[PDB]
């Protein structure tokens, strides 16, 4: 028996995990009340393993210690040119060990140790199901996991070997744009369509072409940037705000990592609240020796900041398009997932680029992967 | 052979051997329960 199977996202910087009940999926939030949970893992200086949230979220001055973007190593080879061009960004240590990356990190106690990408990634699955479990009121063993559609072989069953390290038998690995279409409850419709899922996340940034026959999905053509997602929104937002502040005091913030920590934790918030507001306010006490940050960023400002990036997600569509021999009027259904696409901007390029055609709506963009997962995972 | 197919068509295969794809999301899946499938059928 395998009890209650729940659906994973299993993302680059945030996870998700739902399960279907009643005719419809409860996205689950975690015990810090998130329903995203970021993929993060990290140490105490008393050698206290921390995961998601409180991993993230932990002001520290060795930012090297603090794991992340495992899922950009997983099942890749160390002589891989995506590891070596990856690890070059990465603050943490990732050397060759048995031809694969492996990630070094201090753990507390002037100890040291290695890990492979998937017993990271097998800690946020252990996580999610730590998640799933307090709101179950049982144990789970059983899990749909999704990968992004341009994963390989290895990259496919290292993800399921995250799984079993972490307790859970992963019975369907399926394609993150196929999650999010079924989400939608698109292979429950009569006919054959053409479906486009615009994918921008945290990290990454995906566009696929799917169509749909007689119930059944099938990726035909991929396009995107692996180096393009919200985080670089954020990252324009923190360098305008180091050099507002360097021009205003005279200090330059960029070597303190707590500082820099409090910093992109308030431009986080601060672009959210910019896809409902045309300003957000950045308030710190104490973000530098002891002195107190407060500015304020608007839309327009945010936008002008960003503007060449934004347009930047408009060519991979074009690619997929043309790649397909589709006119923008084929398209049937167009598919939002992550965050990013609330962005204003965002969503008039994408409704400028279609002709005015309204994409689906009605399931938040961060979780519809999940959400997928665990309409599939419902049926086993 | 099995990829040239349309889905009726994979569906018509193994709806005549009693046979059923549980979450089978993409055209693949058909494709790959058939061909383990065949042996027995
Ligand atoms: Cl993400
Ligand atoms: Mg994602």
């Amino acid at each position: 028996d395998v009890g209650t199977v729940v659906g994973i996202d299993l993302g680059t910087t945030y996870s998700c995990v739902g399960v279907f009940k009643n005719g419809r999926v409860e996205i689950i939030a975690n015990d810090q009340g998130n329903r995203i949970t970021p993929s993060y893992v990290a140490f105490t200086p008393e050698g206290e393993r921390l995961i998601g949230d409180a991993a993230k979220n932990q002001l520290t001055s060795n930012p090297e210690n603090t794991v992340f973007d495992a899922k950009r190593l997983i099942g890749r080879t160390w002589n891989d040119p995506s590891v070596q061009q990856d690890i070059k960004f990465l603050p943490f240590k990732v050397v060759e060990k048995k031809t694969k990356p492996y990630i070094q990190v201090d753990i507390g106690g002037g100890q040291t140790k290695t890990f492979a990408p998937e017993e990271i990634s097998a800690m946020v699955l252990t996580k999610m199901k730590e998640t799933a479990e307090a709101y179950l009121g049982k144990k789970v063993t059983h899990a749909v996991v999704t990968v992004p559609a341009y994963f390989n072989d290895a990259q496919r069953q290292a993800t399921k070997d995250a799984g079993t390290i972490a307790g859970l038998n992963v019975m369907r690995i399926i394609n993150e744009p196929t999650a999010a279409a079924i989400a939608y409850g698109l292979d429950k419709r009569e006919g054959e369509k053409n479906i486009l899922v615009f994918d921008l996340g945290g990290g990454t940034f995906d566009v696929s072409l799917l169509t749909i026959d007689n119930g059944v999905f099938e990726v035909v053509a991929t396009n995107g940037d692996t180096h393009l997602g919200g985080e670089d929104f954020d990252q324009r937002v923190m360098e305008h705000f180091i050099k507002l502040y360097k021009k205003k005091t005279g200090k330059d913030v960029r070597k303190d990592n707590r500082a820099v920590q409090k910093l992109r934790r308030e431009v986080e918030k601060a672009k959210r609240a910019l896809s409902s507001q045309h300003q957000a306010r950045i308030e710190i006490e104490s973000f530098y020796e002891g002195e107190d940050f407060s500015e304020t960023l608007t839309r327009a400002k945010f936008e002008e900041l960003n503007m060449d990036l934004f347009r930047s997600t408009m060519k991979p569509v074009q690619k997929v398009l043309e790649d397909s021999d589709l006119k923008k009027s084929d398209i049937d259904e167009i598919v939002l997932v992550g965050g990013s696409t609330r962005i204003p901007k965002i969503q008039q390029l994408v409704k400028e680029f279609f002709n005015g055609k309204e994409p689906s709506r009605g399931i938040n963009p961060d979780e519809a992967v999940a959400y997928g997962a665990a309409v599939q995972a419902g049926v086993l | 052979d099995l990829r040239k197919m349309r889905v009726a068509e994979l569906k018509q295969i193994l709806h005549s051997w009693g046979e059923e794809c549980r979450a089978c999301a993409e055209k693949t899946d058909y494709v790959n329960l058939i061909q383990e499938l065949a042996p027995k059928y």
